[PDB]
């Protein structure tokens, strides 16, 4: 877990290798490239009730908001069960109006 | 581990506390305490050297 110990990036699997006087590593890592732009979030307002994420980030392609992970990018549609709400939003700063989906109201129907 | 990417002061801080075992929650709702220390405590350790 230390960064960079054996490995430039984020490691995976070694394999050792002998030598007249010495051993080889052979490192194993992972990279991210090919990024892109995107407007983020820090909580969502709701009926009066702010939203926070679980483990991701709230995105927007610039019309509709979705949750990601950090370290890669499939969008999900926003729920109510990969969030958290904690309190009413007044004083957290860069909210934004949207709403949540839920699917028990739809499924009681 | 790669090219730079960039991303606003406050979600890294969130992560950071998230890191260590405190929610976000508790950051986003404590922003102005957390620099009016961090900016006291800067000016007393350059005083300090
Ligand atoms: C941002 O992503 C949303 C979600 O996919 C896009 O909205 C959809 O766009 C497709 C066209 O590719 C339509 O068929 C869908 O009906 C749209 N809505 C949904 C809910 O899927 C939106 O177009 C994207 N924005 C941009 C600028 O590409
Ligand atoms: C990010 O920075 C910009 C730059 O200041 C902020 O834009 C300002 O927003 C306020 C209210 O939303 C306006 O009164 C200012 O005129 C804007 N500034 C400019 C130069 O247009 C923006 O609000 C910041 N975002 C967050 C979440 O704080
Ligand atoms: C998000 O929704 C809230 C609640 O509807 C909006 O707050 C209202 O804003 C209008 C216009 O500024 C005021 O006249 C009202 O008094 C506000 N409160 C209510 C209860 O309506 C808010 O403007 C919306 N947008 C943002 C960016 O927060
Ligand atoms: C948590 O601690 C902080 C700092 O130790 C407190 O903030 C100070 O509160 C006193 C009490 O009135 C003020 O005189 C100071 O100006 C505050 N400092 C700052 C930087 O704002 C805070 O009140 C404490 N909170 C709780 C719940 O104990």
């Amino acid at each position: 877990k230390r960064v960079d110990f054996c490995g430039k990036g984020y490691h995976l699997m070694s394999f050792p290798q002998s030598a007249p006087h010495g051993v080889v590593f052979l490192h194993v890592t992972y990279v991210p490239a090919q990024e892109k732009n995107f407007t983020t979030a820090p909580a969502i307002c709701h009926d009066g009730k702010a939203h926070f994420p679980r483990e991701g980030v709230f995105v927007s392609n610039g019309t509709h908001w979705f949750v990601t992970q950090r370290n890669f990018y499939e969008p999900q549609i926003i729920t109510t069960d990969n969030t958290f709400v904690s309190g009413n939003c007044d004083v957290v700063i860069g909210i934004v109006n949207n709403t949540v989906y839920d699917p028990l109201q739809p499924e009681l129907d | 581990a790669g090219a730079a990417l960039q991303i606003p002061f406050a979600m890294q801080m969130a992560y950071r506390f998230n890191g260590i075992g405190v929610t976000q929650n508790v950051l986003y709702e404590n922003q102005k305490l957390i620099a009016n220390q961090f900016n006291s405590a800067i000016g007393k350790i350059q005083d300090s050297l």
